[PDB]
DNA sequence: GCAGACACTACGAGTACATA
């Protein structure tokens, strides 16, 4: 509440820069004697996404499972972050390109992601995406209309493809 | 001895070697167990991929049968898991020692997506403060229902869908131990209709073995009720080649003779549309139309009218496709 | 081209045929011991930082209490109402007509500081009530009765007890009821009570505002605030030019406590000169502010006056502040009640149509969240005020009123449903089953009221015709079947009228309809008299039959 | 010796009396022989036999003396919250299987939990059922009955072996109705039974109800086709031809007049949608006109499924097909 | 007593219209094994008269001796709700739509207590009881889904006669379980015959032209027609051919609201129309009847190439109204869309 | 030995809210 925040110096922490994670990664690596490559540590930083707990967890998992930090050893047990692909698929939906958007949607579907998580990351990407304001508003309305159908019980690849096609229709309908 | 159990519970991977698909994740988990450094796990993925069985094999490997009640506190959605439980029994289990033998404890929280946000917020410092004495495993299907603090505290392993290449030998083992006659197309139909889920594959195998006694593509597609690929191709050929009354008569005759449902027809037609080299506008219109029909079938609607609309969605775009040239 | 006239040679193909029968092919594949807010805290009256009026008003309110407490005759727009009410006189109990003073405003101005300074200045002894007490109604009652209803234990020369109740808005409804019960004892209240709150529009402080000395706190002026921050920085021996102090004042919302705490964190002892980029950074001193409803509606309906001209920044600002305000239903009601009163430039009503689409989308989302128990659908109705801001962005000065049409419509609908339930229950069960209340309301009320009110001459029953007697008896029977009667009613103008006991004319008549001739006083009195004598005759007939 | 209506009098008492659901009947028959009965999920159109199959099966497996101690039947007519699933279903599933049949017939070593009408169960209450079936399946079995499988969550769908109850074919429904008519001392013509199996559309409960009601209406004489037509609410063809004549006229006044005629004569809009669609898919209209008329028919049938007003949906559908018929004029 | 209740028929053989249906209902309930009934049709057709005639045929003459019964039911939220109930010595009538969204609690608790209890006297009263569920089209889907097993388990002991206006609002699980009985509205000649018989039984004379105008103005509603016939008797005893028939206030208020819609298409006129719709909604008029009256009057002032789009617009916004919860949003959206379409039509 | 007084926990009741 506001009276508690007025009683303090409200300090605000930002998400960690990759070099700031990288320095403590050097620290943990030299006290733990972890063999590594540079690209594997960029993969660890990419999987962490500003989270130092996730960086240490993924580094320990890659060191315990394989004993060496390259890119494909990291990506064998960790995963690429989900909304970085959702940003490119929303960008493909912006230029009314249904084929690449469905390619990314089917890739995320075959990875085992539930429709709720996919539509939530779609809404978070469309929240901060760079387009027109009215186009963003009708996109958010379409996302909520599809999320109603997801919530009532019907959740298949056909509903998500229909959402993608309606988002492509919103661009071509001024 | 013989037991009266379903085949999805009679044949359970009690050890980590009996699971098939996620070999790198299970190798890392076995190296965590063997080096006595198992962290807080977050096992998430689609259903039927083996997340409960993995942690049950881990708990069976870590602790013997004479001390299993003193080490594993397993709580799922069937039990009440409120903030009273997190501040009560879970905290007292986490903050105390073991009765019989010295070792680290394990708190398994199955269906952690169904927990409230108050319990998940109260779970953070129980995980962080007592990480030397006990480890917490959260198993969920939806990662969006878990707060980001719990996702940060627990290292996540995505138990993705089971690919049909490594899913075959487990079904072969179940077939060999169950004395089941199965052809190659029957196993192909099992691993196709299962779609990355070993639970419904065993359910389909048991239901087809009880219904027919044999597992063939005809028997599997009859017991499940799914349409075959040739009939979906024929339905697409009728919708793209002939006029409204003849295609309607052909599809209605096929649906009456085979006893098909429109949901599986819509799913397979949606899969066949993206393979067929359609124009972008035609594909967008078709996807919107089949989304409307599949939404419409979720209520007390007439299926014949929706089938006529399914034919209509292709009869609209036939002229557009032909005049596109 | 995705469509091939010639068939593919190697790839699989799917045929497509039009209605004209031609073919096409596709592909299937102690300086250091204290806070700076406490070290620089005011101890005298002359070092207060509030608005001067509010200080004069509180001091003059406390200085008139001397006649009853100290036993001395001599002590030594919102402006006009407060100046009139101070000199309004006294009731016959030598005590003020306002028995408590309510201090309202945003946090961080000095309401508690002004209350304590004024109480210690007027010879009183401060008794502090806070939210850290139990605040149960019995505990509240005994603590007010202990603070206000006895004198000091020291006897002569003991300072009288001034009850200061901080955070009265967090008190329950029964605590305010206990306070108003001890306020209106006619055991009289002999000591002043000061109440301090952060929001006057709380539902628990509705009655208090009709009885208190309502003191509204404006935000502090930037000049006095910057000068006081300069005194604070100079007493600590460090330099900050007044541009960065004005930036801190604009960032912390005229807050003395937040600015002094932010200066205490940013100064420390490593450096002496404050940089502008440190204050302009968001990493320290920024707090989320609970915006008011009217500020949210003003920021939605009015564009900011002229960087900050980008539309995406206005989108994010409107969305974040409308989410940070809270009470989303009241914001939706205000947007519904205020978007048709603007000078709309969309004469084709497309913006109004899509705004109503957005409102129906919000309503559908609320129903789907409250029906399927899926509350993750509530992330989108925060985008309704930013949709209204995008649609109706204007540079004018709109007069935003409070929403009340939906609430008065719901109250009126509940009142007419209660009236319908009253009408149905009086009807005998033989004829209640023959028609639903919906069909009786839609079909059998206005025509029923046309049956009950015919053309009747002001003539006594002895001079009436036999047809008139049959009509009168039939109408009295229809009145008695539906359990209706006329009664006496009083009017402030001084005349008597007759009206139905179930007043079903409001269920029937509509305001914009043309008028119809009602029955007269003679006719209505005569009908009510036959209703009573028909009830008596029916009782006599029931006694004769049984 | 009280009378009993024919839908309950001819309710299957055993598994062999269930019609046309051959795969699931064979599955329960092998479970009757002693095979491993899995967790069942029954879904399909109404009147197909989802409740009666599992009730006759449980009567076959348990008999009369063990139905109360081994079968817990829960429907939407009683309370099924999160607490009923957490307490009552879990305490029943944690019970012991004790008590054998006294007639010498074999007794299965499990209990049966019948959660009929499981669409009405919440998503939270369905999530509490998952490890109840995963843990206590040694001593109990679960059978969820629903109409729409989309209302069942994907863990519960994956846990239960799904059997889809197909709509009944014309032949099997014809023999079942003829056997019921033979057992009841009543007679019906070939055209009458053909119109009965055309009207019922795979609903055996509706067919038995119409046959019983025609028997009571006629009193015991010949059940002809006309009593079937006036007992089913089937709109006569003259009204449909009048509707199409008003649509081909191109004026909204005659369209309103015939829509008000059809509304005031009590004809349901579902029957009008069905008969209108049957006329449109079997005439000489163009493919585009048939396409958007059938799309409007689908959206009007959907709008009637959420309980919208009859008159406005009928006037919208009639306006759309009026515009389609008068576009080519 | 009014004319709608004084001259209601008692037995099935006294009905002046739908006599063949009366004989069919006489033959239907004679044996006693008749299934659940779904009496549906337009309002004012005579559905409740036929249901009470069926109840008179089954039991004695004791089905006309009714009483008001009150029952308090406990919600899952532990809030007590009182529901009224017409009950007799043989049958009982429930209106669960008076409980609002808590009709599912009424079905789950009130109906099971009636259905699970066998009748106290088995010789005077018959082997089964009848429960009258009136206005099941206004029932929520949860209450209808809670209804179905009660109509299957205790059917041979507790019979049901469901009454509604539209069977589209009834779920097909309920619609499969009950035999649908269609009661159409009487035509102009049947309403004229009923009005002439009522006027002759009262000693009056009714012309054919006035009875015809009363029949057309009631829109085939016999209750409404008898009410305006009684009102026309009250206002003027000489029944002239051109005697003015009184009208209900909400219908002419809806007509003036639609006239105000047609007269101006501006945002402040939209605000005034929203105030008129608030006045209509606060008088407990259902919103679908407001939409029907709006389409009935606004189509008189539309041109011939505009009526179809207005009809489709009204149906679409009525469906969105039935999907939503707040009526004023969808009503004002329909009005605003009509003003936009009317302005685009007139300006071009 | 039995009546009165003390604090103790279990239970009933009212209210708020559920998103990024
Ligand atoms: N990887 C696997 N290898 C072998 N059998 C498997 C595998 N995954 C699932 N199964 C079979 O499917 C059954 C159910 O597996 P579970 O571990 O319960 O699935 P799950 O991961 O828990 O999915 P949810 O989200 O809990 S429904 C097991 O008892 C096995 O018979
Ligand atoms: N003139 C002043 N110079 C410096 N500090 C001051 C001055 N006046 C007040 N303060 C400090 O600023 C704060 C004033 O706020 P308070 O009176 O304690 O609470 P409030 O202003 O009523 O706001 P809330 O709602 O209680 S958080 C205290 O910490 C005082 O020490
Ligand atoms: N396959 C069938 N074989 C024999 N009689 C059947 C069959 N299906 C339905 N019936 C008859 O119709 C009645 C109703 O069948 P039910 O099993 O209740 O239908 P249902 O599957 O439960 O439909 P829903 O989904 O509950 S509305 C039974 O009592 C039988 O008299
Ligand atoms: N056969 C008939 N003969 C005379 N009057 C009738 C007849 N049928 C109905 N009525 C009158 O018409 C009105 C119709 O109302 P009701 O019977 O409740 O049907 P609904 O429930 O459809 O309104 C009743 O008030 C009744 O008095
Ligand atoms: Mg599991
Ligand atoms: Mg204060
Ligand atoms: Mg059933």
């Amino acid at each position: 509440i506001e009276p508690i925040q007025s009683r303090c110096a409200v300090l605000r922490y930002t998400k960690l820069t990759d070099a700031q994670i990288l320095t403590r990664l050097m620290n943990v690596i030299e006290k733990e004697r972890v063999p590594y490559t540079d690209d594997g540590l960029e993969a660890i930083i990419f999987t962490a996404q500003g989270d130092m707990r996730q960086a240490l967890n993924n580094l320990q998992s890659t060191f315990s499972g394989f004993g060496f930090i390259n890119s494909e050893n990291v990506f064998k047990v960790c995963d690429e972050p989900h909304p970085l692909l959702v940003k490119e698929m929303i960008q493909h939906c912006v230029n009314a390109n249904i084929d690449e958007a469905y390619k990314i949607l089917a890739h995320l579907w075959h990875l085992g992601y539930s429709p709720e998580d996919i539509i939530g990351n779609i809404f978070r990407v469309c929240k901060t995406f760079q387009m027109a304001e009215y186009l963003k508003l009708e996109f958010i309305k379409e996302i909520g209309y599809t999320h109603m159908k997801i919530a009532e019980g019907v959740n298949s690849l056909l509903q998500m493809a229909g959402l993608l096609a309606r988002l492509c229709q919103k661009t071509m309908a001024p | 001895k013989i037991r009266n159990l379903p085949w999805v519970e009679k044949y359970r991977p009690q050890t980590l070697n009996d699971l098939i698909s996620h070999q790198d994740i299970l190798s890392t988990i076995q190296k965590f167990i063997n080096e006595d450094r198992l962290p807080h796990l977050l096992l998430y993925g689609p259903p039927g991929t083996g997340k409960t069985s993995t942690i049950l094999a881990c708990a069976k490997q870590l602790y013997k049968d004479k001390e299993f009640g003193s080490m594993v506190l397993e709580l799922n959605a069937s039990d009440d898991r409120g903030i009273d439980i997190i501040r009560g029994p879970i905290l007292s289990f986490a903050s105390t020692r073991t009765i019989f033998k010295k070792g680290f404890k394990l708190v398994i929280l199955d269906e952690a997506d169904a927990m409230t946000q108050d319990a998940q917020n109260a779970l953070r410092r129980v995980i962080e403060k007592f990480t030397e004495n006990t480890r917490f495993c959260l198993i969920c299907n939806y990662l969006s229902k878990i707060i980001p603090a719990l996702q940060s505290r627990c290292t996540r392993f995505r138990f993705g869908p089971l690919t049909p290449e490594l899913m075959v030998p487990r079904l072969e083992h179940v077939v060999e131990e169950e004395k089941v006659d199965i052809s190659e197309d029957g196993m192909k139909a099992l691993v196709t209709l299962s779609s990355g889920d070993m639970r419904r594959a065993l359910n389909i195998l048991q239901s087809t073995n009880m219904a027919f006694g044999k597992v063939t593509e005809e028997t599997v597609y009859t017991c499940t009720g799914h349409p075959l690929k040739s009939d979906i191709a024929n339905i697409l050929d009728w919708m793209l080649n002939q006029d409204f009354t003849t295609a309607y008569r052909n599809i209605t005759e096929l649906k009456t003779l085979k006893g098909l449902a429109l949901h599986d027809i819509l799913t397979e037609i949606h899969l066949f549309v993206h393979r067929v080299d359609f124009p972008s506008s035609v594909r967008i219109h078709l996807l919107t139309k089949m989304a409307d029909i599949e939404y419409r079938l979720s209520v007390g609607t007439n299926e014949k009218i929706q089938l006529s609309s399914l034919i209509a969605a292709f009869q609209v775009t036939r002229d557009l496709i032909v005049a596109e040239a | 081209n995705p469509v091939l006239r010639r068939p593919p040679i190697l790839e699989d193909y799917v045929h497509v045929t039009s209605t004209e029968g031609v073919r096409a092919y596709l592909v299937l594949r102690a300086s250091s011991h204290c806070l700076w807010v406490d070290e620089f805290a005011p101890r005298h009256y002359t070092e207060l930082l509030s608005d001067d009026f509010t200080n004069r008003c509180l001091l003059k309110w406390l200085k008139l209490w001397d006649l009853v407490v100290f036993g001395h005759e001599r002590p030594s727009s919102h402006e006009q109402v407060l100046e009139e009410m101070l000199e309004a006189g006294l009731d016959p109990s030598q005590r003020p007509k306002q028995k408590v003073a309510l201090l309202c405003g945003p946090p961080g101005l000095g309401k508690t500081t002004l209350a304590h300074v004024i109480a210690r200045h007027a010879g009183y002894s401060v008794v502090e009530m806070n939210a850290s007490d139990d605040r149960s109604p019995e505990v509240f009652r005994t603590r007010i009765e202990a603070a206000t209803q006895m004198e000091s234990v020291l006897g002569a020369g003991g300072k009288p007890n001034c009850l200061v109740i901080d955070e009265i808005d967090g008190a329950p409804v029964a605590a305010i009821n206990v306070l108003l019960s001890i306020l209106n004892r006619k055991g009289l209240l002999m000591r002043p009570i000061i109440c301090i709150c952060n929001d006057q529009f709380a539902p628990s402080l509705r009655q208090l505002k009709q009885q208190a000395f309502l003191l509204h706190f404006p935000p502090t002026l930037p000049s006095r605030l910057v000068q006081r921050l300069q005194e604070v920085s100079l007493r600590q021996g460090m330099r900050a030019d007044p541009g960065v102090l004005a930036a801190l004042c604009e960032k912390t919302d005229n807050d003395i406590r937040a600015c002094i705490n932010t200066l205490q964190f940013l100064y420390s002892r490593g450096q002496r000169e404050l940089s502008v980029r440190d204050v302009q950074a968001t990493r320290v001193g920024l707090k989320d502010q609970r915006r008011g409803l009217f500020s949210v509606w003003q920021e939605v309906f009015q564009l900011p006056r002229a960087s900050l001209t980008s539309a995406s920044q206005r989108f994010y600002r409107v969305l974040h502040a409308a989410a940070s305000a809270g009470e989303h239903e009241k914001v939706v009601q205000g947007l519904f009640d205020n978007f048709l009163r603007l000078r709309l430039r969309d004469s084709s009503l497309g913006a109004v149509c899509v705004a109503l689409d957005w409102l129906a989308f919000d309503d559908l989302l609320a129903g789907a969240a409250h029906h399927s128990q899926s509350f993750q659908l509530l992330r989108y109705p925060p985008f309704l005020p930013v949709a209204f801001h995008v649609l109706f962005a204007s540079s004018h000065t709109p007069r935003i009123t409070f929403p009340s049409s939906q609430q008065e419509a719901q109250n009126r609908m509940s009142q007419m449903r209660n009236l319908i339930q009253t009408l149905v229950s009086g009807i005998a069960p033989a004829t209640r089953s023959r028609a639903t209340p919906q069909a009786l309301l839609l079909d059998a009320l206005c025509l029923l009221l046309d049956i009950l009110a015919p053309k009747l001459r002001p003539v006594s029953t002895q001079l009436y015709s036999t047809r008139e007697k049959q009509q009168l008896a039939s109408l009295v029977g229809t009145m008695l079947a539906y359990s209706l009667t006329y009664r006496q009613e009083r009017t402030p103008d001084g005349q008597y009228i007759y009206r139905l006991e179930p007043n079903v004319e409001e269920l029937c008549r509509f305001p914009e309809l043309p008028a119809r001739k009602p029955l007269t006083y003679q006719t209505k009195q005569l009908i009510a008299r036959e209703i009573e004598v028909e009830k008596m005759r029916r009782a006599e007939a029931s006694a004769r039959v049984e | 010796a009280k009378p009993v209506p024919w839908v309950e009098k001819y309710r299957p008492k055993c598994v062999d009396e269930v019609a046309f659901q051959e795969e699931v009947v064979a599955v329960l028959k092998k479970s009757l022989e002693g095979a491993d009965l899995p967790n069942l999920l029954f879904y399909g159109p109404p009147g197909t036999g989802k409740t009666s199959t599992i009730l006759a099966a449980a009567r076959e497996l348990f008999g009369p003396e063990l139905f109360r101690l081994r079968v817990l039947e829960l429907n939407a007519s009683d309370e099924r919250g999160i607490q009923v699933v957490r307490e009552k279903v879990k305490n029943f599933a944690q019970l012991t299987v004790s008590g054998s049949r006294s007639d010498g017939k074999p007794c299965p070593p499990f209990k049966i939990v019948i959660l009929d009408e499981a669409d009405s169960m919440t998503s939270a209450a369905q999530a509490a059922l998952r490890r109840t079936m995963e843990k206590e399946s040694k001593t109990t079995r679960f059978c969820l009955i629903c109409n729409y499988v989309s209302r069942i969550i994907e863990p519960l769908t994956s846990r239960c072996s799904k059997f889809r109850f197909k709509p009944l074919s014309d032949k099997i429904q014809q023999q079942r109705l003829l056997d019921i008519a033979k057992k009841e001392n009543v007679k019906i013509s070939d055209e009458g039974i053909a119109y009965l199996v055309k009207v019922s559309e795979g609903d055996l409960r509706k067919a038995i109800t119409f046959l019983q009601s025609a028997t009571r209406l006629t009193g015991g004489k010949e059940i002809t086709e006309k009593v079937i037509t006036d007992i089913a609410g089937v709109i006569p063809a003259e009204k449909i031809d009048g509707v199409f004549a008003a649509c081909q006229s191109g004026s909204f006044d005659k369209l309103e007049a015939v829509v008000k005629d059809l509304i005031d004569e009590g004809h349901a809009a579902t029957q009008l949608v069905n008969q209108l669609h049957d006329v449109v898919v079997e005439n000489n209209l163009s493919d585009k006109q048939k396409s958007i008329i059938t799309e409007k028919l689908a959206e009007v049938d959907k709008c009637l499924a959420d309980g919208a007003d009859e008159h406005l949906q009928l006037i919208s559908l009639c306006a759309t097909v009026m515009q389609q018929l008068s576009q080519n004029c | 007593s009014l004319w709608v209740d004084k001259y209601r028929p008692c037995s099935l053989g006294r009905l002046d219209y739908h006599k063949e249906q009366a004989a069919q209902l006489r033959n239907l309930v004679q044996c006693g094994d008749f299934p659940h009934l779904l009496v549906y049709g337009p309002s004012g057709a005579g559905k409740k008269t036929r249901i009470m005639c069926i109840l008179r045929e089954l039991y004695g003459v004791g089905v006309e001796k009714l009483r008001i019964e009150h029952q308090t039911i406990t919600t899952p939220s532990k809030k007590k709700i009182e529901i009224s109930t017409i009950a007799s010595n043989y049958h009982l009538e429930v209106n669960p739509s008076d409980a609002g969204n808590s009709d599912r609690v009424v079905i789950q608790e009130m109906l099971k207590t009636v259905a699970q209890s066998q009748q106290l006297e088995t010789n005077s009263q018959r082997d089964f009881k009848v429960v009258l569920l009136t206005e099941v089209d206004k029932l929520t889907k949860d209450a209808q889904h809670a209804l179905r097993r009660t109509m299957e388990k205790y059917m041979s002991t507790c019979r049901l006669i469901l009454c509604c206006n539209s069977t589209s609002k009834v779920i097909p699980p309920i619609r499969s379980r009950c035999l649908a009985v269609r009661v159409p509205a009487p035509s102009i000649e049947d309403i004229c015959h009923v009005l002439s018989t009522v006027c002759k039984k009262e000693g009056l004379n009714l012309p054919s032209q006035l009875a015809h105008r009363l029949a057309e103005k009631s829109c085939r509603n016999l209750r409404k027609a008898l009410l305006m016939c009684e009102a026309c008797r009250v206002q003027q005893y000489p029944f002239t051919a051109d005697q003015e028939i009184p009208e209900t206030d909400w219908e002419v208020y809806l007509r003036e609201t639609a006239n105000a819609i047609v007269s101006q298409q501006t945002p402040q006129r939209l605000l005034e129309v929203r105030g008129r719709l608030y006045e209509l909604l606060t008088h407990c008029i259902p919103p679908e009847i407001i939409m029907k009256g709006l389409l009935s009057e606004l189509l008189h002032n539309c041109d011939g190439q505009l009526k179809g789009e207005v009809a489709q617009m009204a149906a679409y916004y009525e469906h969105r109204l039935q999907l939503g919860s707040k009526a004023i949003y969808h009503l004002e959206a329909f009005v605003a869309k009509f003003m936009a379409l009317y302005k685009k039509f007139m300006e071009d």
